[PDB]
């Protein structure tokens, strides 16, 4: 629950599926 | 401004659909047919067509196309009495070329059809022969294209 | 207690129809010219 | 040349040399470019503005115009350098 | 395009061209089913 | 200990991945949905390239006034 | 015996300093004979007319150039892919007026390395191993032919090859940068990360094999007095070399297998040099790198520019100012 | 954005405007990359530079180009700079489409848009319309 | 006259380069 | 105004795709030869 | 289970496919399969290109590359290189795509559920890698296949319709090709002629009666082959030289099929006979000197004398004089003057160009096809853009002509380094030292010292 993996794989694994999203959501905008 | 939402428009069929850069549309934008909806033009027979079929400006094209390569193709005997069949060969590519396009366009009788192969094969016998070097055969071949042309031009 | 060879196909589709929508959005939209 | 006194004459001005400037410079008189300009850009040296009617061949049509034109005209020495390129001096 | 009587396959025809390549991946997938054997 | 060998086969982690994860997903989506990041980072949008005023590119020439100067320079 | 199986046992003997083989029948000639033309050409050869301008190129030391700017012109641009021997001029002085010694050196010269990588396989062959070192070889080979020759041959005349020269060499790089596009073809991304990685994958390994080295030296003699002619050592210690590399990143990724080490080291330049010879060979054909230029746009219609636009306005600076004068017609095809 | 005072140009001799429909402009558009493009991408002409398709040139023609009117008419009937010839039979035209297969299935509203695309873009690029490698 | 220094140093590592080849100490 | 193009394909390819990993699960099911 | 594990053959799963060497019964139904999937791809690509045709462009702005041999052969194609009707397309891919299925039905058969060697019950169709007299049967049956192939095509060319020719007299139409060549002087400086510039070797063919002789004549020699090989064994000559075994024949058969794959490719970047311009686009140097061609005929109705007109560098803008005399274009384009295309052959003499002819004998339509040629010239990017590398996004055109000339190069490439693995493995396999080198009795202790 606080080991060193958990706070490593979350911290690397959170931004990235937000940006994941994001790009998604950027590929069908048009101007 | 200080907030707003950009347009979106998914795959053209959830959304705006018209976008000036939408892509994968094949349509769904125009109030206008389209030939396939993998093309950039209509089809060509629609009744907005400028361009009609059988103006009288192809009936004079074609016939001055076959007049003049008459004119023209009334020159080989010269060239080969002299042996300038080379002269021959570039005669007979460099202005009768739209022959065969004209001739198929003006026949409509099978008959038309059939003197028209006839003159195509005695066409391709008379390059054959120059290519070959023979006098009598590519002069015999020319004396036909001649009576062949003129014959295909009265009987239209 | 799935086996360790759907698993893999399923991260297999998914990187896959990722892709392919970058490489339909890099064709239609923004930056398509 | 590093220095050639007559440059403004080769079409970037209201005026043109007949003997040096390529048929380019002709393009901003209306209604004498391919023709004209043609026969012009094609003859021998001038010693004035009213030899150019002596061409051999100019019809009555083409004069009129070069009479329009003709107050933006103008004839100074043969450079032999830039006389040669009077159709196409390499500018696309 | 096709003559009119099969028009309507169209979808069908635009997916065809890519089938054997499905196969050279099918014979991946048949060897992880049995584990690398 | 516990490797991902077997942590990818454990059912309480991936009920609670099935409810943790879309909700970042359309986190992100709606963070760019909304326009909020045009905001966040100064992106301009694409109707806001150039205004009615300014007709060229907005660059920068002063170091410790850069703050009026992107002012102006955005909307006034 | 006979005298022909003497001849055939002192060729293919094992015993000579340098070994011969079938192939080095055809390999010793062509580059000798490369390497005497090469030589005298570089030294001592009149101007060049490369262009078929009739303005000809200075490239030879006597004519007053340098190392760095030395070089041997290529062919003429008149003569175009035609075959150029010495017979088939007037006089020596015409032939050297045009360019003959380039077609010569690159035609022996090609032939050779041919023949190097067929020794190569017999002498393996011979001794007992197992053939695939000339394989390896045959990348560096297999660039070399793709310049040389498959470049003109695409673009339709020997002018258009790499000069044998230093200074050369950077402007064929300028001019195929500006007229095809490279560092945006794949291919050529695959072969710098094949260079880079080779350089890291040989820095790393030497240093974990130097590092794992065991006592048999004390202080006053160089460590590489420990090892001795046909000693019996793996190239390292397993538990020192596998636990300093399992930690330094994570524990998962460490060879324990020489083979598959030794395999991976072998294979990833190899193939990165295979794909950009192969992105040489395809470019010869007029087929480009990736088109990115003016691309991005606004609501209203402006175009906004990129990196991209940058590289383009090079590679017009480039382009307007390469032959200045051997074109005459706008488009450069 | 586009507005309709960026989408309004001049449509005949006299000097009257025409607003353009939002979809005039997209159709005139891909009509116009996709039957002219090989020769006049970008506004230039590849054959011919002399004559290009810049608002400068058009105004300075014989008959005047600088309208949809007189671009309808010049696709239909094209002649030289002076307009005291017809050069139809090297040119794609109305008038001579047995000759260009091209233009076979092209109707008043497609050359319509066509003009408008021609006369629209030296508003939005600007500069950049039969400009050259420089811009 | 710097020809000559060229034409010397090439020279020279070419006969660098033979004595190597042929002139060794032997592996054993 | 539908384009039902991009429906069709979707559905064609989806099958196709399908089409094989089910033949391997019926074989693998029915005892079978693998 | 046996036969298909690591422990009972070595193999691993990712070289799974060398298990099947001595088993004669898998190994055809695997070959069978990959011909399968052969017909199913060119029926495919067939049908998928007739879906998409449209009337108005050319065959060669749409990106097509199978319909161009059919019309070569002469279907749905008319005067000038205008295409009719598509119902023939349409025949030949349904025919292939059913086809495809027999042979797939076959290979499965063959392969999963026949015998695994037939050696024991079919002796007329066993073999052991080594019995020469086998291979060598074999081999001569399927080569008369391929003559009996060949004389086909010759009577396809002869009587069942005839071919288009883009030479013909008067534009390219669809004619009988009623002389074909014979004389084996012609054929064999075909085929022993030079590679290098202005000979070409056997891409230099430029009629059809040469085209149609050579078939024949190949047809011939196959026929005679194959009998020949099938009634006899190799000699001693060729026993000595050779290894025998079936990785040995596989990379005999590599090498060349990239010879052929590489030759394939140059022919289709520098023919122009048994490809057509008009289908497939114009070639590398005729772009080029279709805008020679139209700037001269611009410059000479704008009423210059082209022939006296001096480039930048003194040379000619215009003409100018081959390294052996011949007239030819002026500028960067003097090293294609070897070129020869319908539409510039009216205006060559017997010393190069015409100069009267160049005066006053241009038509129009050799002023549009030299246009058209220009503005269509093979340059282009990987993303389908097309022009010159400095140029913005404007049209969406890449020739096919490099689509293959890029592909079969590749492909060459690569099976000639499959000649170089596959033989080595196979000679060092067949030595006896392809496991690794005998601790034992390591050879190289064994000789005089160096
Ligand atoms: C065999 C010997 C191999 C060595 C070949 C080197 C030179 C190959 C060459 O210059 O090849 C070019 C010739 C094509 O010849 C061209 O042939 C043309 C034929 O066109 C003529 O004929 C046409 C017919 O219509 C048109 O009319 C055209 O206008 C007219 O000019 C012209 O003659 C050109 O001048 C002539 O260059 O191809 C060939 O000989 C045919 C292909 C030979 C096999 C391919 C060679 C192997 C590939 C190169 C090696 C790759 C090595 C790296 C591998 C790793
Ligand atoms: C793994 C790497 C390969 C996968 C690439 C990603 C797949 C999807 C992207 C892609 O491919 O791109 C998407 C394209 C489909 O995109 C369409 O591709 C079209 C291609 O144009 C074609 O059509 C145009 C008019 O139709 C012109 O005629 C043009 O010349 C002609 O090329 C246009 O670009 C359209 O705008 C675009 O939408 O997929 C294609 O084309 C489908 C063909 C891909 C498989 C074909 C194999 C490649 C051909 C062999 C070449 C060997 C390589 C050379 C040697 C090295
Ligand atoms: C007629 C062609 C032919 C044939 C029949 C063979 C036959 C054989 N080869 Mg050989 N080979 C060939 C051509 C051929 N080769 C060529 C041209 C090369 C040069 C690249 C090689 C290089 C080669 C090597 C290096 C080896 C063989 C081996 C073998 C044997 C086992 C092969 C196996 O199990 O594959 C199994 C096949 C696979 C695992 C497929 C892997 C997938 C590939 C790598 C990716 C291909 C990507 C492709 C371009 C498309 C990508 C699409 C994607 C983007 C979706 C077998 C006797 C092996 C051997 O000696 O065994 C004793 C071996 O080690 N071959
Ligand atoms: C053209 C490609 C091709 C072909 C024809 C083959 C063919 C073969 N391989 Mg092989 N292989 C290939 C590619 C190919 N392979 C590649 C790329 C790899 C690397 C991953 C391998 C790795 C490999 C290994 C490791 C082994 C083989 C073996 C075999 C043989 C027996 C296979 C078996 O028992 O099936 C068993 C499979 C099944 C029962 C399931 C598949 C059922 C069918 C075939 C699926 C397709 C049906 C089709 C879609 C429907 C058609 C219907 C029709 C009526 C129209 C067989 C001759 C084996 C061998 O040597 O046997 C002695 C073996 O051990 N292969
Ligand atoms: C190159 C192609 C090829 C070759 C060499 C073979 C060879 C063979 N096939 Mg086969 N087959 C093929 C293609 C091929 N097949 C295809 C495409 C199909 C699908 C229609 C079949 C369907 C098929 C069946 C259904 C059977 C065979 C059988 C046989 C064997 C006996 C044939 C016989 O007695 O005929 C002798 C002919 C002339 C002397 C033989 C090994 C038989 C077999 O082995 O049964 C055990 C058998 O029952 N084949
Ligand atoms: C992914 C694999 C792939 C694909 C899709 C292609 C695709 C293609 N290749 Mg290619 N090739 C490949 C790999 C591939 N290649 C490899 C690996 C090599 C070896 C390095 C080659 C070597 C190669 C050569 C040497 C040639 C091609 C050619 C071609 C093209 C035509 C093929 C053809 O018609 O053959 C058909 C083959 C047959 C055996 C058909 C036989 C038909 C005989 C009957 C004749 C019909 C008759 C006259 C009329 C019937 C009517 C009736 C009334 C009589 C096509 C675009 C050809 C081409 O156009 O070059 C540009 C060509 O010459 N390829
Ligand atoms: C695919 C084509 C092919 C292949 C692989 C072979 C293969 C072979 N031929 Mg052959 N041959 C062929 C076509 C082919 N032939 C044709 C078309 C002819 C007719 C011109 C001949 C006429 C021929 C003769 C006259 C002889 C061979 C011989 C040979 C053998 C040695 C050839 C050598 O090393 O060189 C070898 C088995 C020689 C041999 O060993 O005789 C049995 C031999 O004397 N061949
Ligand atoms: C719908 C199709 C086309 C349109 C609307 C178009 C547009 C125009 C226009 C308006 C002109 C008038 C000259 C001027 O602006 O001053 C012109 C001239 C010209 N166009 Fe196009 N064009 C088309 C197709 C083509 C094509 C495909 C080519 C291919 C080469 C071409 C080549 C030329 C040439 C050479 C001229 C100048 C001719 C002369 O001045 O004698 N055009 N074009
Ligand atoms: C052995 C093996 C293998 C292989 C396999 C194969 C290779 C197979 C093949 C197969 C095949 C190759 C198949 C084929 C099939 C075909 C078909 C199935 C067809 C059908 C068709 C149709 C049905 C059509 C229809 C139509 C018509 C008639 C008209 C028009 C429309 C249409 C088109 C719809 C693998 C690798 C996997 C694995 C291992 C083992
Ligand atoms: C069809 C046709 C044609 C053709 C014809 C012909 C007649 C061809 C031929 C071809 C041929 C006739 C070819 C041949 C080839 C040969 C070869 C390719 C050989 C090779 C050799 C080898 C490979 C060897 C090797 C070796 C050595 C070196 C020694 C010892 C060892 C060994 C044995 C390994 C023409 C063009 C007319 C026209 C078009 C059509
Ligand atoms: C013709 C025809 C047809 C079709 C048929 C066919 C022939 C099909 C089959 C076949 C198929 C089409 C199959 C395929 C499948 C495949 C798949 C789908 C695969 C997948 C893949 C994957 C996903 C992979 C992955 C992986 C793994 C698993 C492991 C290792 C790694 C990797 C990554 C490789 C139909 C019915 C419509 C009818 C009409 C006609
Ligand atoms: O030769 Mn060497 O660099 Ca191939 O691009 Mn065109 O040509 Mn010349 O110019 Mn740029
Ligand atoms: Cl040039
Ligand atoms: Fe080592």
């Amino acid at each position: 629950i606080f080991t060193f993996r958990w706070l490593a794989v979350h911290g690397l694994a959170i931004p990235t599926v937000f940006f994941l999203g994001g790009i998604t959501a950027m590929q069908f905008i048009q101007r | 401004a200080a907030g707003e939402s950009p347009r979106f428009s998914v795959f053209g069929v959830i959304g705006d659909g018209t976008s000036y850069s939408e892509g994968a549309a094949y349509g769904s934008d125009q109030s206008a047919e389209t030939y396939s909806p993998y093309s950039v033009y209509g089809k060509v027979g629609s009744k907005d067509a400028l361009f009609e079929a059988g103006n009288a400006g192809e009936i004079a094209r074609k016939k001055g196309y076959i007049v003049e390569s008459q004119k023209r193709l009334k020159n080989l005997p010269g060239y080969v009495e002299k042996k300038q069949w080379f002269n021959v060969k570039d005669e007979l590519t460099r202005y009768m070329y739209e022959t065969r396009g004209a001739v198929r366009g003006l026949a409509q009788t099978p008959e038309q059809k059939k003197l028209a192969k006839a003159f195509f094969q005695a066409i391709e016998e008379a390059s054959l022969q120059a290519t070959l070097k023979n006098g009598d055969k590519c002069a015999a071949a020319s004396a036909d294209s001649i009576k062949l042309l003129d014959q295909f031009y009265a009987s239209l | 207690r799935v086996p360790l060879w759907l698993v893999g196909l399923v991260g297999g589709f998914a990187v896959i129809t990722i892709v392919s929508l970058f490489i339909y959005g890099s064709y239609s939209g923004l930056g398509s010219s | 040349v590093v220095d050639y006194e007559n440059v403004a004459l080769l079409g970037g001005s209201q005026t043109v040399d007949l003997n040096n400037a390529n048929v380019r410079a002709y393009l901003r008189m209306p209604g004498m470019y391919p023709a004209a300009a043609g026969k012009i850009v094609t003859h021998g040296p001038y010693k004035s503005v009213a030899d150019v009617y002596n061409i051999p061949g100019l019809t009555n049509a083409e004069k009129e115009v070069i009479k329009k034109y003709e107050s933006r005209f103008t004839a100074k020495a043969v450079a032999p350098e830039y006389a040669i390129d009077r159709i196409n001096n390499g500018l696309y | 395009r096709l003559p009119e009587a099969y028009v309507v396959f169209s979808p069908l025809v635009d997916v065809f061209p890519v089938i054997p390549v499905f196969f050279l991946l099918l014979a991946f997938v048949w060897q992880a089913a049995v584990g690398f054997r | 200990e516990r490797p991902f060998s077997d942590i990818i086969t454990s059912v309480r982690y991936w009920i609670i991945h099935t409810i943790t994860i879309p909700s970042l997903f359309v986190s992100g989506w709606l963070f760019i949905s909304t326009g909020l990041a045009y905001d966040v980072f100064g992106t301009p949008r694409p109707n806001e390239y150039f205004t009615q005023d300014r007709q060229q590119v907005p660059l920068v020439n002063d170091r410790f006034s850069a703050k009026q100067e992107l002012e102006d320079l955005t909307k006034g | 015996v006979s005298l022909w199986e003497r001849f055939c046992a002192w060729i293919t003997s094992t015993e000579n300093r340098l070994y011969i083989g079938w192939f080095g029948c055809l390999m010793f000639p062509t580059l000798l004979t490369a390497t005497s033309c090469f030589i005298i050409a570089f030294i001592a050869a009149p101007p060049v007319d490369i262009d078929g301008i009739r303005e000809p190129v200075a490239g030879s030391l006597l004519y007053g150039n340098n190392i760095i700017s030395g070089a041997v012109i290529p062919s003429s641009n008149a003569i175009g892919m035609h075959f150029y021997p010495i017979w088939e001029a007037a006089s020596v002085d015409e032939w050297l007026y045009n360019g003959g010694p380039y077609q010569l050196i690159v035609l022996h010269f090609l032939l050779g390395v041919a023949s190097y990588m067929g020794r190569e396989w017999e002498l393996s062959y011979r001794l007992g191993m197992r053939p695939w070192i000339f394989v390896a070889f045959s990348a560096p080979v297999a660039a070399a032919s793709a310049v040389f020759l498959v470049y003109p041959i695409g673009q339709g005349s020997f002018s258009d090859g790499m000069p044998l020269g230093i200074s050369g060499t950077f402007n064929f790089m300028l001019v195929f940068q500006a007229e095809h596009n490279i560092l945006m073809h794949p291919f050529h991304m695959a072969g710098v990360a094949g260079v880079f990685g080779g350089s890291l994958f040989s820095a790393m390994h030497g240093s974990l094999v130097t590092s794992s080295l065991i006592r048999e030296t004390t202080e006053n003699e160089s460590t590489n007095y420990g090892y001795k002619f046909g000693q019996e050592e793996e190239t390292y210690n397993i538990v020192a070399a596998h636990g300093y590399f399992g930690r330094l990143i994570f524990q998962y990724a460490s060879f324990n297998n020489s083979r598959a080490l030794h395999f991976f080291l072998a294979l990833w330049p190899v193939l990165g040099i295979w794909l950009t010879a192969m992105g040489i060979s395809t470019m010869a054909f007029n087929l480009n790198g990736f088109n990115f230029n003016q691309s991005v746009v606004d609501s209203q219609g402006r175009v906004i520019n990129t990196w991209a636009d940058i590289i383009n306005r090079a590679d017009l600076g480039m382009e307007v100012m390469h032959e200045r004068n051997a074109h005459n017609f706008p488009l450069d095809l | 954005d586009l507005d309709e005072a960026t989408r309004t140009v001049v449509t005949d001799s006299s000097g009257n405007t025409t607003v353009l429909t939002p979809e005039q402009v997209k159709r005139g558009k891909r009509l116009f990359n996709a039957t002219c493009g090989a020769c006049h991408t970008g506004g230039i002409t590849k054959t011919n530079p002399n004559v290009g398709l810049d608002p400068e040139a058009l105004s300075l023609a014989t008959p005047r180009r600088d309208n949809i009117s007189a671009l309808v008419d010049y696709l239909k009937n094209p002649t030289t700079y002076d307009g005291l010839e017809s050069i139809a039979e090297i040119h794609p035209s109305i008038k001579s489409a047995d000759i260009y297969p091209r233009m076979r299935s092209l109707t008043d509203e497609d050359l319509y848009s066509i003009a408008g695309h021609i006369m629209l873009q030296p508003k939005i690029v600007a500069e950049k319309w039969g400009g050259g490698k420089i811009y | 006259m710097e020809a000559l220094v060229y034409t010397f140093l090439l020279i020279g590592t070419l006969m660098v380069i033979f004595f190597a080849v042929f002139f060794r100490d032997t592996p054993r | 105004m539908v384009n039902w193009q991009v429906i069709g394909q979707l559905v064609s390819t989806g099958a196709i795709m399908l089409l094989g990993p089910a033949i391997i699960i019926l074989l693998a099911l029915k005892k079978g030869n693998l | 289970i046996a036969g298909r594990d690591i422990e009972s053959t070595g193999f691993a799963w990712w070289s799974g496919n060398a298990r099947l060497i001595n088993v004669s019964g898998k190994l055809l139904g695997a070959h069978v399969a990959h011909a399968g999937l052969m017909v199913f791809w060119a029926g495919a690509m067939i049908l998928f290109e007739v879906s998409h045709f449209v009337p108005e462009k050319p065959l060669y702005e749409q990106g097509f590359i199978c319909m161009q041999h059919l019309a070569t052969l002469g279907y749905g194609i008319g005067p000038g290189g205008e295409i009719t009707s598509t119902v023939p397309y349409f025949a030949v891919g349904v025919i292939h795509l059913i086809s495809s299925a027999v042979l797939g039905f076959g290979g499965i058969y063959h392969s999963l559920l026949g015998p695994d060697t037939l050696e024991e019950s079919f002796p007329f169709f066993g073999y052991d890698w080594r019995d020469k007299n086998k291979m060598t049967t074999i081999l001569g049956i399927h080569l008369c296949l391929l003559g009996l192939g060949a004389l086909l095509l010759v009577a396809k060319a002869m009587y069942l319709g005839g071919v288009y020719d883009t030479w013909a007299p008067g534009g390219g139409d669809v004619r009988y090709i009623t002389t074909p060549t014979l004389n084996p002087i012609v054929i064999f400086g075909y085929v022993f002629r030079s590679p290098f510039g202005g000979d070409g070797w056997v891409v230099s063919v430029n009629n059809m009666e040469d085209l149609v002789g050579g078939h024949i004549w190949v047809g011939i020699l196959c026929i005679v082959g194959g009998v020949w090989h099938i009634f006899t064994k190799p000699f001693s000559w060729a026993r000595r030289a050779f290894v025998w075994s079936g990785e040995a024949y596989l990379s005999y058969s590599l090498a060349a099929i990239s010879l052929m794959g590489f030759t394939a490719s140059l022919y289709a970047w520098y023919n122009n006979t048994a490809y057509p311009s008009e289908l497939y686009g114009p070639t590398g140097p005729e772009a080029s000197q279709s805008q020679a061609f139209t700037f001269l005929v611009r410059d000479q109705r704008l009423g210059a004398n082209v022939s006296s007109a001096q480039g930048p560098t003194g040379l000619g803008k215009y003409l100018m004089r081959s390294p052996s005399g011949e007239i030819i274009f002026g500028g960067e384009t003097m090293r294609f003057w070897d070129l020869r295309a319908p539409w510039v052959e009216p205006l060559r003499g017997p010393n190069g160009l015409d100069i009267n002819k160049i005066k006053n004998d241009i038509q129009p339509w050799q002023e549009r096809r030299a246009a058209e040629y220009m503005t269509h010239a093979p340059l282009g990017s990987l993303n389908s853009v097309g022009g010159v590398a400095t140029e913005i996004n404007s049209v969406n055109y890449v020739s096919p002509r490099s689509w293959l000339c890029c592909s079969h190069f590749f492909l060459g490439f690569f099976f000639l380094i499959g000649h170089w693995w596959h033989s080595g493995r196979a000679r060092a396999a067949a030595a006896g030292f392809e496991k690794g080198i005998n601790r034992a009795n390591e050879p190289v202790l064994s000789m005089r010292p160096i």
